């Protein structure tokens, strides 16, 4: 059992139109700036993200 | 009219199909304008619209 609270997941589709993929854009800061660039996979460099 | 969403209701009329022309449609609750035509992009079976 489990609980469900208001927070912000970002998700992606496949082509086939399913779920292969979600970020939890507050769980730690990388996935934060995954949440802020809108993408799965980041580059090097500063990204000023919250 | 209790303050709840009604499950009793009246058949909604229909139409037939019309196939490349600029028309208003109306799919459950999509009011716009556009046109349509076939297509090959596969769902699931629990999507409606896109
Ligand atoms: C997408 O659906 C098609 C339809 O059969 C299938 O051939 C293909 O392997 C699917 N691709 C993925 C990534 O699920």
């Amino acid at each position: 059992v489990g609980y469900l609270q208001p927070r912000t997941f970002l998700l992606k589709y496949n082509e086939n139109g399913t779920i292969t993929d979600a970020v939890d854009c507050a769980l730690d800061p990388l996935s934060e700036t995954k949440c802020t660039l809108k993408s799965f996979t980041v580059e090097k460099g500063i990204y000023q993200t919250s | 009219l209790l303050h709840a969403p009604a499950t009793v209701c009246g058949p909604k009329k229909s139409t037939n199909l019309v196939k490349n022309k600029c028309v208003n449609f109306n799919f459950n609750g999509l009011k716009g304008t556009g046109v349509l035509t076939e297509s090959n992009k596969k769902f699931l079976p629990f999507q409606q619209f896109g």
